[PDB]
RNA sequence: ACCUCGAUGUUGGAUCAGGACAUCCCGAUGGUGCAGCCGCUAUUAAAGGUUCGUUUGUUCAACGAUUAAAGUCCUACGUGAU
RNA sequence: CCCAUAGUAGGCCUAAAAGCAGCCACCAAUUAAGAAAGCGUUCAAGCUCAACACAAAAAUCCCAAACAUAUA
């Protein structure tokens, strides 16, 4: 997980989820693709 | 997964969901992932009819059931 | 906490003013006032 | 000569007298570079700000990589650095004289296009790396093309037209209702209460 | 009843209650929710000191202010009772207190697909 | 025309592949 | 401070108010709008033509086929006269009524792929479909008469 | 910043700093080429200066000293003066700057202002206020009176924080906070090299004089187009790795490097220490010489030099290839030394004869060996060893199942194939 | 599974470019070679052939053959050995409508490659599209 | 240059420490160029802890030996009516 | 979401580099597909796209209490 102001999907496999009041870029092929808003 | 048949009367209608679900479990993904299993699209309401490696019978009337629920059906099934 | 540096209302870090509905309503109101001015001095 | 041509970094006969810092040059709409010549793209800047040889190093290294240079061309509409700003040295008390002349920078007004593109492309396969270089822009700016452009404007003109606010800032600033020009400034006459220093905001009315 | 009161919005876990020991490090800062289930009388009992006005009389009016948790209250307090004010705030009805005649009477506003599983 | 509308095709995806160039 | 500053001056209580009192006013447009109230034709000449030349017509739903289990079934086909073809339902569907073909409506729907032909090897395509437990065939119309599959059958033997 | 620079180059005449193998014009051309990679500013003029005592605080005799700074004073043109001396000592910077009323600039200042103002780096950044950090005489061209008495005199009986006191704590402060951020930074470049490390890829280091062709030399070798190589000095500014393969199929990097310069502290240069920490980690070592050149032998005496102060291991310092690159430009050329690979890089004429001599040169320091290997089809022993070993050859016994492989592998792919596939 | 090759008829050596990729999926690489060589003496020799060979699940062998290849063939018809670099500007030979049409009369004949197009104008086109790919110009 | 020059005593240290977290250690957690051991990076966490010496007035720095670690700061560069 | 045959493994180039290492051509057939818009391969093989069909953080302790709906 990694904090970021702008969330970007890095491959096909990202998807964004509303979780816990803020956003999150969630990957299981890549999980360094993990992003925290 | 063994055998899997499916039976329909195309100039009746309510036939689109095993329509679909012919289409869908005849894939050639499907059958290239096993193709010791035997798919018998027969046709003469509409019924499915999968016999499992365990001998299990699952049975799907699609007079009323669409083809995501049929196939969700019968992928829980092969889970068992 | 919650400091604004040095004095309020003057330096340029300054404490945020907002207007309220009621302000807006005064002006509003002198401003027609000064319409209706306009227009009596149009003749 | 498709690719954006080099900026130096000062003229090439330097100034020599210091001139003051006239913020009015970035103050304001601006008058020159407002439209579109030969080209179908551009930058156009919704902000006033100067821009230095550091921001044009960055427009052209990036436009000259991004773009097609066999379809597409770009051509600066802004003139090289020219007004002198002046540094004085570290930790220097107030006065003395005037610093000596640091950098060189060139003037933009909210309203002007930076860089204009065109070619055989339509606007989708250069607004990317326009609006990169809009955003790393030192004011507000956006990726317009003319049609874009002629619509925003036109957007304006519709929200003048159809505003249901019975009181506008240029009325109450033109009649001095409420000797509101005490607040205001002589350029808030022609601004019309659009631009704020060198801030123009494009809601505003 | 004031252990049944409720909060518009989030304030149950927003509306933070802040004190101070006095000790160092003895800053205690605990949520509506947790104030509410450690005392099931403090939020009302801080909202009342806190409209009241701020000068000598305001603790005699908190003494004069009786608060109870549950439907129970004291035989001399219900004794000594003269009025019941009208609540503030008309609660809803659900679903399960709705009568069928309010039910028949409000319309079917759509008609939903035949073949449809819900 | 079957090849009118071939052509009109082949531009297509050639207009889809110059602005899918950048993106 | 200068009149042009880096940042956003703090604004004369007066004029903040000028502004907040000028702002945009939008439109209110009473009730709201939203809830008040080539190719095609080459292929239909395609379609007609298809329809008048072939005396006799089947369907099927050759989708679950691989591209090249597909090009050997379509050369099986073209080893005798009968010709495979495929079009889209969305402009298939105005055909039938057009052509008078109220019996084949509820026949294409989804993936649905022609057989057209004059004569019927249908002897020898059941034979080849035979070894391929699927794609089984859907119901046709030969010569403006609607055969079902035992019609088929019976017609081949 | 449009600066105008004096030149002042030392001729040293007997004793230490004689050089015997090159001359002042062509340390006053090399000098020149350095301060015109700037982009900042040019020679405006140009003073060669006898010296007979150049270990002394002020450099030249007291006449000479003398005549300089009339110069130096009486032309205004001038706005700073780069002494062509190395390094300078503090106190002989104070001394000059003082008397000559300009910032004085040596070699060690000005490859540090190479690297801060060409390569924006923050290891630039940082060596430059670590070497800026003495700080005193602010206003140069005039001694200003100050009278300091009386600043912080004592208010009852003691005084607080002195000036010269202020000055040394921020000092020691300012050194360790930039020395603990290069340490930081240095990790960071380690922590880059680790995946290299654990593939074992065979890293060879291109080391050199500048301008003698390494850019140009790895681009012929890998033939990768993006490679730009320069006529600037220090063109190849920071140090960069590129795959490339060798006639054995091996896949090589190449480690492109910053060029070394004639008296100049390498070790000192933290913008070097990324060149320096990977020729030191690197398996081989590519000594380019451009014979053309006039200095030659000085080139290959300084960074002999240098690569002897880093105290590499010995069998790093044996075996380091020479390669005597643009022998194009000398028009008929014989390497009387052996084992010294003369190759064109941009015409490429010697390239498969260094190809083959630095295969053979990784062979032997990689430690990896050449060997038949016996692996049976079907068991994706033949894939493992495709992914994890160079394969040379390839000869299938059809009737067996079994294929024989020329591979070179290395100890740890040899102990990993043989239990994997026992 | 499917494996494409398109070795050339009398060169049926067994080893660098057939044996890995055939013993990676697992083949009697004599028995491959020796079928490849009775098709050869079936054919012309000394020629590129294209070809489907089908690995079955019970490892056994179905070689495919049909036609030589296409730039190969064109090469040969017009007389060269080495294709043009350009392609675009260089030309090493030319090449007859005539020609074109009666090398194509045995090309549409193969199961495999799908080249089945009643249409003479199909095939034409398609080998006239491959000349013009390669450095042959189409006369007249 | 806004308070203080009819005085607001001002470096470092001792003593006692209050506070922040932008966490050095201990806790939990995501990623890794995370095989393991070491690590690096990010989220959360300030309850507790965060050494002794040689030279140097040093705060610091270097060095010696350790430690789980020997944190960055604010507090009139905390604290001389201690 | 589905789906991908193809003259052929387009030529040259290279040990082989086969849409996919580099340059030039960059057509054309199938109802429908860029000599391929991205991964992957020692090279292949295999997986996808266009095309068919269907905002923010600091150091003594947060800081009025609270409140969405009874007619300006
Ligand atoms: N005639 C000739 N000129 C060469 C040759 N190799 C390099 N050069 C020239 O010398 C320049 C050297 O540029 P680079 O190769 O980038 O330099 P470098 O060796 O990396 O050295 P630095 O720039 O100091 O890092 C080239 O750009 C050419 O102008 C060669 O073989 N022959
Ligand atoms: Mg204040
Ligand atoms: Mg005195
Ligand atoms: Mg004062
Ligand atoms: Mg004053
Ligand atoms: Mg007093
Ligand atoms: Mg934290
Ligand atoms: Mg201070
Ligand atoms: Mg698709
Ligand atoms: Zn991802």
């Amino acid at each position: 997980f990694k904090n970021k102001t702008v969330l970007k999907k890095r491959c096909k496999d990202c998807y964004l989820v509303k979780r816990r009041g803020r956003w999150y870029v969630y990957c299981k092929t890549h999980p360094r693709h993990k992003q925290r808003q | 997964v063994k055998q899997v048949r499916v039976q329909f009367c195309p100039f009746e209608k309510n036939v689109e969901s095993t329509r679909t679900f012919l289409q869908t479990v005849s894939s050639e993904k499907v059958r290239s992932t096993n193709l010791n299993c035997s798919v018998i699209a027969d046709v003469r309401e509409p019924c499915v009819d999968v016999l499992f490696g365990d001998g299990h019978r699952l049975i799907m009337r699609g007079a009323h059931l669409t083809a995501l629920e049929m196939l969700t059906a019968f992928a829980s099934h092969i889970r068992a | 906490r919650g400091r604004i540096p040095g004095r309020q209302w003057i330096g340029k870090h300054r404490r945020p003013r907002f207007v309220s509905l009621r302000a807006k309503q005064n002006m509003i109101r002198r401003l027609e006032i000064e319409a209706e001015n306009h227009y009596w001095l149009s003749m | 000569k498709p690719k954006l041509r080099f900026i130096e970094r000062a003229p090439l006969v330097p100034k020599v007298r210091r001139e003051p810092k006239n913020l009015s040059d970035i103050r304001g709409p601006s008058t020159e570079a407002t439209e579109f010549t030969e080209g179908n793209f551009a930058i156009l800047a919704l902000g006033g700000g100067y821009l230095h040889w550091g921001h044009f190093e960055m427009m052209r290294l990036t436009i000259n990589r991004s773009m097609d240079p066999k379809n597409m061309f770009a051509i600066w509409r802004v003139p090289a650095p020219f007004k002198p700003i002046t540094r004085k040295s570290v930790g220097h008390r107030m006065g003395g004289g005037k610093g000596a002349i640091d950098h060189y920078v060139t003037p933009v007004k909210a309203g002007r296009l930076v860089v204009e593109m065109g070619g055989r492309c339509e606007f989708e396969e250069v607004q990317g790396f326009l609006d990169q270089v809009a955003h790393k822009l030192p004011f507000a700016a956006k990726a317009v093309s003319r049609g874009t452009l002629e619509k925003m404007r036109k957007d304006q003109e519709e929200r003048e037209r159809n505003n249901q606010n019975p009181w506008t800032f240029e009325r109450i600033a033109t009649a001095n209702m409420l000797g509101i020009r005490k607040v205001l400034s002589p350029y808030d006459l022609t601004h019309k209460g659009k631009y704020w220093g060198k801030f123009y905001m494009p809601k505003r009315v | 009843n004031t252990r049944h009161i409720a909060f518009s919005g989030n304030k149950w876990e927003q509306k933070v209650y802040s004190s101070h020991t006095g000790y160092p490090g003895g800053f205690r800062q605990v949520t509506a929710a947790q104030l509410h289930l450690r005392d099931p009388v403090a939020i009302v009992k801080l909202a009342i000191y806190g409209m009241l006005p701020k000068n000598l009389h305001r603790r005699t009016m908190m003494e004069r202010l009786h608060l109870f948790p549950d439907e129970y209250i004291p035989e001399d307090i219900l004794k000594n009772l003269v009025e019941e004010l009208p609540q503030p705030r008309k609660i809803p009805k659900r679903l399960d207190e709705y009568t069928q005649e309010e039910i028949d009477a409000f319309p079917r506003l759509w008609t939903p697909p035949e073949d449809y599983r819900l | 025309s079957r090849e009118y509308w071939r052509r009109l095709r082949k531009q297509n995806i050639w207009r889809h592949n110059r602005l899918s160039k950048n993106k | 401070s200068k009149a042009v500053t880096r940042h956003r001056r703090v604004m004369h209580f007066q004029r903040q108010k000028l502004m907040a009192v000028t702002e945009y006013i939008p439109p209110k447009p009473a009730i709201h709008p939203s809830c008040l109230p080539g190719l095609i034709r080459l292929l239909r000449r395609e379609i007609a033509a298809v329809f008048q030349d072939n005396r006799m017509i089947a369907v099927c739903q050759n989708v679950a086929l691989s591209a090249e289990d597909k090009l050997l079934m379509r050369h099986q086909l073209r080893k005798h006269k009968i010709l495979m073809k495929v079009f889209p339902n969305q402009v298939l569907k105005p055909f039938l009524e057009d052509s008078k073909y109220q019996n084949l409506l509820p026949l294409f729907v989804g993936h649905n792929m022609l057989l057209v032909s004059e004569e019927p090897k249908v002897k020898e395509m059941v034979r080849i479909l035979r070894t391929v437990p699927f794609l089984p065939l859907l119901g046709g119309c030969i010569d403006d008469t609607i055969l079902s599959r035992q019609g088929f059958i019976n017609y081949s033997k | 910043g449009t600066q105008r620079v004096c030149l002042v180059h030392p001729d040293v005449k007997w004793g230490p700093g004689k050089s015997q193998m090159t001359r002042a014009e062509w340390q006053v051309a090399e000098a020149t080429a350095l301060v015109h990679t700037l982009d900042g500013w040019s020679v405006v003029q140009t003073m060669v200066v006898s010296t007979k005592t150049p270990d002394r605080k002020l450099i030249f005799g007291k006449g000479n000293f003398e005549h300089l700074t009339e110069k130096i004073r009486g032309s205004p043109d001038i706005t700073c003066v780069f002494l062509n001396v190395e390094r300078m000592a503090a106190p002989t910077k104070k001394e000059l700057e003082a008397a000559w009323g300009v910032e004085v600039f040596d070699r060690f200042t000005v490859v540090l202002h190479i690297f801060r103002c060409n390569a924006r780096t923050k290891e630039a950044r940082l060596q430059v206020a670590l070497a800026e950090m003495p700080l005193h005489r602010s206003n140069l061209k005039r001694d200003v009176a100050h009278l300091y008495r009386g600043v912080g005199s004592r208010y009852i009986m003691g005084s607080g924080e002195s000036f010269m006191q202020l000055q040394q704590r921020l000092l020691r402060e300012k050194e360790a906070k930039i020395r603990k951020a290069l340490d930081r930074l240095r990790k960071k470049r380690h922590l880059l090299r680790r995946q290299r490390t654990r593939r074992e890829f065979p890293v060879i280091s291109v080391v050199g004089y500048t301008n003698c062709g390494k850019t140009t030399l790895i681009k012929a070798l890998t033939g990768d187009a993006a490679i730009q190589p320069r006529d600037q000095l220090f063109a190849t500014l920071d140090v960069t790795a590129h795959a490339g393969t060798l006639p054995s199929r091996m896949t090589v990097l190449y480690v492109d490097t910053i060029g070394f310069l004639s008296q100049l502290p390498h070790g000192l240069i933290e913008s070097f220490s990324a060149t320096l920490e990977d020729v030191a980690h690197s398996d081989l070592i590519l000594h380019v010489r451009d014979v053309s050149h006039p200095e030659a032998e000085l080139q290959k005496c300084s960074v002999l030099s240098t690569l002897r102060g880093l105290q590499l291991p010995a069998p790093l310092l044996d075996s380091m290839v020479e390669v005597h690159n643009k022998v194009d430009l000398v028009p008929g050329y014989s390497p009387t030394e052996p084992n010294v690979v003369p190759v064109s890089a941009l015409r490429g004429h010697g390239l498969q004869e260094l190809k083959a001599e630095l295969d053979a040169a990784v062979l032997k320091a990689t430690g990896r060996q050449i060997l038949t290997l016996r692996v049976r089809l079907a068991g994706a022993q033949l894939s493992w060893l495709y992914k994890e070993a160079t394969v040379q050859e390839v000869d299938v016994i059809p009737e067996d199942g079994a294929a024989d492989v020329r591979v070179i592998i290395s100890n740890s792919a040899y102990g990993k194939f043989r239990k994997l596939f026992p | 599974g499917v494996i494409r090759a398109i070795v050339r008829a009398g060169l049926a050596m067994p080893g660098p470019p057939l044996g890995p990729v055939l013993g990676q999926r697992g083949v009697s690489i004599n028995q491959f070679c020796k079928e490849f060589n009775e098709r050869t003496k079936d054919i012309k020799e000394g020629i590129p052939l294209p070809t489907k060979i089908l690995v079955k699940p019970d490892r056994t062998f179905e070689i495919k053959i049909g036609q030589p290849t296409v730039s190969y063939f064109l090469k040969a018809a017009a007389g060269i050995e080495k294709g043009a670099r350009q392609t675009g500007k260089e030309v090493a030979g030319l090449v007859t409508l005539k020609h074109v049409y009666e090398i194509a009369r045995i090309k549409a004949q193969d199961e495999a490659f799908a080249l089945q197009d009643v249409p003479l104008s199909s095939v034409v086109r398609s080998i006239i599209g491959s000349a013009r790919s390669l450095g042959i110009r189409v006369v007249k």
